[PDB]
């Protein structure tokens, strides 16, 4: 099997955010990290001036800003996931703008496991070397000096093998880290001298000190007060060689503050986000001494407002902050001295799109021009929506609605989607749950809440505790046309929404909403109890047609020509819809895996679990049961899967790959007939949660498949001929040869499928964004990659134009 | 001696060996042929490590799977002249039999490959955000596991699953619902005694749970320690009734019935006077079995009960002992012991089981 | 030789086991005429003994193997009712 992947959405959550002069000394620069892309923008105080885009060959892990003393402008540094270092320049030769890479070098060890907190990449003030966390026990350093081109390093053992966060501090005569640690003693901050010469660690400025035992964070505090702050979940700590001050600020006990930007270069200002999207202000009052000193008076933090979910902050001149966000839209807030009639001292400036994480999604024809349209629910908690993808090329359309989307499912006679939605409630002292914000469950034009009697749980007492959140899930109809949310359907207490499918069964004309449940307690480790719940759409408002009790978790249902097929714990069980609106068990196929994900075509049935097991099953009628035709168990983190056709399956499993498994050609042979071959192989970079067959435009490549991801990248994967394959294979060789990588990242080394113990070159697979890349470069160039296998520039412009037309 | 994985290599065979071997299960070997001596000497110098073998069908030779085993201790006897070799081993890395040559001095060289011990990483590595990797560590017990699972699978709500799913191929969580299990089984259970790596407990709870030669084997085709130890919970739940292996249907006991008189566990290995050895599971109560003979305290096993043999009451075939006691004041005056060989793991009224 | 052998040594087995209550006596008389029977016969009263006599000698070896393992006194048993029924053929003679 041969595929073409091609990105159709390039991904838009932001993972980093810096500010800083890296295009001219007299500009102040916007650098901003969405995964594979690194944007640059210019301040201009009407906003953000876009000036260059680029994308790497690597996921964005480290990305910090420095200037060298013989510099004149700043130096970019990157880490990537797999480990690729670089120290990058701009460059404008007048018109052209060019990244230039003045050193690079794989820094990955053969030995050592990845560290629990993950990568930490810190640069010391005065570019005297580069200090990296990778693995536990080591400090990676990379001697900062003009000659090391290969970013050649030496690592210095560290005995605390639980570091949590590591900072370099300012005014140090010699390169001193401060990092926070746990040992079975609790937690403790420590410093540590790093000499270059020595290639070890010497005794640092101020003696090992505890801290709170949930500190997570340490801000270096520049000139002139020194020393680092040490923030937890209920203290911000001061500490420097001589003086130490606490606070437990009560207005920070309700969520952990995750992120940190400087606002004052000389440290009196700092920014401070927490998990709920609360923006807070750290002022480090001064009290000046007769000589020019500088110690700490006192510690403030006052909250400004409400942001969206920051992942990173970065302030910009004159009150404005640029909010990155992971799950919801980044923004650009205004920091107003006076609050407004509502007592917020933030307001938002610009709304940036992020459709990630993409959990679910679905084509559908809404204008019924013959143009699909991609429907996502993305975001989580208040970030939570719908997002309209149409084919500047992509339209974007956004629904809000501030509580989490889980599924989605279009109903054609209904015209309106049903989505699975769930909200977090809090226990009260009055005795039941109160929500945290309006949301789309709650403010429905008409809603509905499950009931049964014959549903109860013999284990659980309901004895739930106090000040608990508790997870509210519900299914909700909302219209095509005006996108207003019709209905919302509650489901019982402590029930889990897991599957949602819209379809009809059997005899009946009536199209009905299916939803797949399970009971969740607390003490339960498995569920031991699900539901099968038929619901039909009629005015305006959904009333359950049929109910069906089961026991287990009904984690996936899809329509087999005419009956129910649900999964339910391990058994794949089939199911028909009686003349009395019934559910009737036709057969039962007991799995020797969970069956979690489950696909159909055909006759045939695919089914998964979360540790890529893969098996076949075809439903026999006469048997009147399923047989087992294939199965691969090769042990793996599986994410996604979808059927391609009748002997092809694409998945995608750890370490953002994709894979292909193809069914043997029985060569006279019954052990190989029951095996699946991996022919498909390929780093994507991307964390796939669904697959979903369709296109966005109105046949050179055989079938379509869409995929959404965490970050808000939306793919596209089509079918090629053998042919067809062995060009474009041909293609990439000849097109990495010329095309300069950011980095100097080698095209093959990104692609290769690569997990925490193995590598292997990828195959079955054409990185559709290298060949689309071949349009975007100069004539001349065209040419230099075509010499020879005949084939002139000119003909292959159409052929990439051909593949183009495709998304 | 821990080689590589997925590559072929060639490791001396001990030819009187015929049982299947759990990586980590003691395994007292006692030597005594001078063909046996010259060669457990020759490793002692280089590797210390010789290959059990497995055999499907133990009739007609057929070997294509077997487990190494490391020698970790060395005693020769010097008694009467002839020298014993006398080495106790314990089962390190699973192996797969592709060829097996024969030598002309009465040993035999096979090209083994070992089949790699599969090390997934968490299932929120590849997808936690950033900025919450700082909230991984726990500082340092039914709402602390609630705690547990919403802060390490916070990140689950990027995906299309919950927390609770992950919390079913979560390593440690595993572990400690199968250690609450067996302590249901044996009260006087020491958490030091049983490993915390997700290998070596998989492994060690696989010689521990009553099941037939079949399902033993099953458990080490598995290569992720996950798959092992779901599949092991999952025959601790489901295979509740254990039956006949030759009737397969006829009931002797049930799970709820057993039970640790001793400090040993629940089915500890005893030697008979013969040297036979019996891995006995210890019940309270049993049924569809026969009395053969009369009691008797010669070589007994639990010091202060007697023995009498215990028999299928459809196909008469061996299951084990009653023991009964001596003293009247000794609690359990009567428990049953049979020998895990005699048994076949049953799900009562079909369902299979789940990796 | 075989005949009167095997004869005199099921009396003297009977004699330890029964009579003394000493398995380890019996199996040691039985032991090394059942090793002669794997040997093989070298004349021709022995090889008609083993045409009749020898497919019987060899179950109660493995009835007494039985026991070895079990523990089953009525494995011993099963060896003993073939024991005496070759015992009274050759006697018959
Ligand atoms: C003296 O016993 C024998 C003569 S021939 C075989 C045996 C024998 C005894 N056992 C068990 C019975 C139960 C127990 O507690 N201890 C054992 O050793 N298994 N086989
Ligand atoms: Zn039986």
């Amino acid at each position: 099997s041969y595929n073409y992947v091609v990105t159709a959405q390039k991904p838009t959550a932001v993972n980093g955010c810096v500010t800083g002069h890296f295009t001219s000394a007299e500009d102040l620069n916007l650098l901003i990290a969405k995964n594979t892309r690194l944007e640059i923008y210019v301040v201009t105080a009407e906003g953000l001036r876009p000036v260059k885009e680029v994308g790497m060959y690597g996921k964005i892990a480290v990305m910090e800003l420095f200037r060298p003393k013989g510099e004149s402008k700043d130096l970019l540094f990157i880490l990537t996931a797999k480990y690729n270092a670089c120290i990058l320049e701009y460059k404008q030769s007048g018109e052209s703008i060019d990244i230039i890479t003045r050193a690079h070098g794989n820094v990955q060890d053969r030995i050592g496991r990845p560290s629990e907190t993950g990568i930490i990449g810190i640069i010391d003030p005065e570019c005297r070397m580069i200090g990296l966390r990778l693995y536990d026990g080591l400090f990676k350093v990379i001697p900062l000096d003009r000659d090391n081109k290969e970013l050649k390093a030496f690592n210095i053992r560290l005995e605390e093998l639980h570091v949590i966060d590591v900072k370099f501090l300012y005014g140090c005569q010699a390169p001193t880290i401060c990092f926070v640690y746990q040992d079975p003693q609790g937690r403790h901050v420590k410093t540590y001298e790093v000499s270059l010469r020595e290639k070890e660690f010497n005794k640092g400025p101020w003696k090992q000190e505890n801290v709170e035992a949930e500190a997570s964070m340490v801000i270096a505090v520049p000139e002139p007060f020194g020393g680092a702050i040490i923030i937890g979940q209920e203290s911000i700590t001061y500490h420097n060689g001589d003086k130490y001050l606490a606070i437990a600020p009560p207005i920070i006990k309700q969520s952990t503050i995750v992120c940190h930007n400087r606002v004052d270069p000389n440290g009196s200002r700092y920014l401070l986000g927490d998990m709920e999207g609360r923006l807070f202000m750290l002022l480090l009052e001064k009290e000046e001494q007769m000589d020019g000193t500088v110690t700490l008076k006192d510690l403030r933090v006052e909250l400004l407002g409400e942001t969206s979910i920051a992942e990173c902050l970065t302030y910009l001149d004159n009150g404005v902050v640029f909010v990155g966000s992971r799950l919801g839209d980044s923004q650009l807030v205004k920091l107003n001295v006076d609050s407004n009639e509502q007592g917020s001292y933030v307001v938002a400036m610009e709304t940036f799109t992020n459709l990630g994480p993409i959990v679910d999604m679905c084509v559908v024809d809404l204008e019924r021009q013959g143009q699909g349209q991609l429907v996502t629910c993305s975001g989580a908690f208040k970030e939570g929506s719908l997002r309209i993808i149409r084919n500047q090329k992509l339209h974007i359309r956004t629904v809000p609605l501030y509580e989490s989307p889980r599924k989605i499912c279009y109903q054609e006679v209904s015209q309106c989607f049903g989505v699975l939605s769930s909200r977090i409630e809090v226990q009260d002292t009055s005795g039941g749950t109160t929500a945290l914000r309006p949301s789309a469950s709650t403010q429905a034009l008409s809603s509905s809440v499950s009931s049964s009697k014959l549903f109860s749980s013999s284990t659980a007492p309901h004895e739930t505790s106090f000040g608990e959140e508790v997870e509210v899930h519900n299914l909700l109809i909302i219209d095509q046309h005006t996108f207003e949310v019709l209905h919302a359907h509650q489901f019982l207490q402590n029930e889990y929404a897991l599957s949602l499918v819209s379809c009809k069964l059997g005899k009946d004309p009536n199209t009905y909403f299916i939803v797949g449940t399970a009971m969740v307690y607390p003490e339960e480790a498995e569920p031991k109890q699900g539901r099968i719940v038929v619901f039909q759409y009629s005015d305006g408002k959904l009333q359950t047609v049929a109910e069906k009790e089961v026991k287990g978790a009904v984690y996936s249902m899809v329509e087999f020509n005419g009956k129910l097929l649900a999964s339910i714990n391990s058994t794949v069980r089939l199911y028909e819809w009686t003349t009395e609106k019934e559910l009737r068990t036709e057969c039962n196929h007991y799995n020797n895996i969970m069956a979690l994900y489950l696909k159909t075509k055909g006759d045939f049935i695919l089914v998964g679990d979360l540790m890529r097991s893969v098996l076949l099953l075809a439903y026999k009628p006469m048997e009147g049961n399923f047989e087992e035709i294939a199965r691969d168990f090769n042990p793996n983190w599986m994410s996604a899967v979808e059927i391609l056709d009748d002997d092809n399956f694409l998945g995608a499993e750890n370490a953002f790959n994709l894979f292909v498994c193809q069914k043997d050609s029985a060569a006279t042979t019954d052990e190989e007939r029951q095996h699946l071959q991996e022919v498909g192989l390929f780093h994507l970079g991307e964390f796939v949660n669904v697959f979903c067959h369709g296109s966005l435009v109105m046949t050179p490549t055989q079938g379509s498949v869409l995929f959404g991801t965490v970050n808000g990248m939306i793919g596209l994967v089509t079918s090629l001929s053998e042919s067809w394959y062995n060009l474009l294979l041909d293609m990439q060789n000849r097109l990495n040869k010329v095309i300069k990588s950011v980095g100097k990242i080698e095209h093959s080394f990104w692609r290769s499928f690569h997990t925490e113990r193995k590598t292997e070159p990828a195959t079955g697979f054409i990185d559709g964004d290298l060949i689309e890349s071949f349009l975007d470069i100069s004539r001349p160039k065209m040419q230099e990659v075509v010499a020879n296998l005949e084939a002139t520039a000119d003909d292959l412009i159409k052929v990439v134009e051909e593949l183009t037309r495709i998304h | 001696t821990l080689h590589d994985d997925d590559s072929c290599q060639v490791i001396p065979v001990l030819p009187q060996v015929m049982m299947i071997l759990i990586p980590g299960q003691t395994l007292p070997l006692q030597l005594f042929h001078p063909q046996e001596v010259s060669m457990v000497r020759n490793l002692i110098q280089k590797d210390r490590t010789f290959a059990v073998l497995a055999y499907s069908n133990v009739q007609e030779r057929e070997a294509q799977f077997g487990t190494t085993a490391e020698i970790y201790a060395y005693r020769e006897e010097q008694d009467f002249g002839i020298e014993i070799v006398k080495v106790k081993a314990i089962g390190r890395q699973r192996f797969k039999v592709l060829e097996l040559r024969t030598q002309s001095d009465g040993i035999q060289q096979a090209k083994v490959q070992i089949l790699p011990e599969c090390v997934l990483p968490s299932t929120m590595s590849a997808v936690q955000l950033e900025s919450l990797n700082k909230c991984q560590i726990f500082p340092s017990s039914y709402k602390w596991w609630q705690k547990y699972q919403k802060r390490k699978f916070h990140c689950a709500n990027l995906t299309s699953w919950p927390r609770w799913l992950y919390s079913l191929y979560d390593a440690e969580t595993l572990m400690d619902r199968i250690k609450k299990q067996l302590r249901e089984w044996d009260e006087n259970l020491k958490d030091d005694s049983l490993p915390s790596n997700p290998i070596d407990f998989s492994y060690r709870v696989a010689a521990c749970l009553p099941i037939d030669d079949v399902l033993r084997i099953q458990l080490l085709k598995i290569g992720s320690a996950i798959q092992r130890l779901r599949c092991e919970l999952d025959i601790m739940n489901k295979c509740t009734s254990l039956c006949c292996k030759q009737c397969q249907e006829t009931e002797i006991t049930t799970k709820n019935e057993i039970f640790s008189l001793s400090l040993c566990g629940p089915m500890a290995a005893y030697v008979n006077p013969h040297g036979y050895v019996h891995e006995t599971l210890t019940v309270y109560k049993a049924c569809n079995l026969n009395l053969i003979g009369r009691p008797s305290t010669e070589h007994s096993w639990f010091p202060g009960y007697a023995w009498t043999v215990a028999q299928c009451k459809i196909c008469a075939s061996h299951i084990g002992w009653k023991f009964t006691a001596t003293k009247k004041d000794m609690s359990p005056q009567k428990f049953w012991g049979l020998t895990r060989s005699a048994l076949l793991p049953t799900i009562p009224d079909k369902v299979i089981l789940c990796l | 030789l075989w005949h009167e052998m095997w004869h005199e040594g099921l009396e003297e087995a009977s004699r330890l086991y029964f009579g003394e209550r000493n398995v380890k006596g019996m199996f040691e008389v039985l032991e090394p005429l059942h090793a002669m029977m794997e040997r093989g016969p070298q004349t021709l009263k022995e090889t008609s003994f083993n045409q009749a006599y020898g497919r019987d000698l060899m179950e109660a070896q493995e009835w007494c193997r039985k026991y070895m393992k079990s523990g089953n006194v009525k494995d011993l048993t099963q060896a003993w009712d073939l024991y005496y029924h070759v015992f009274r053929r050759i006697s018959k003679q």
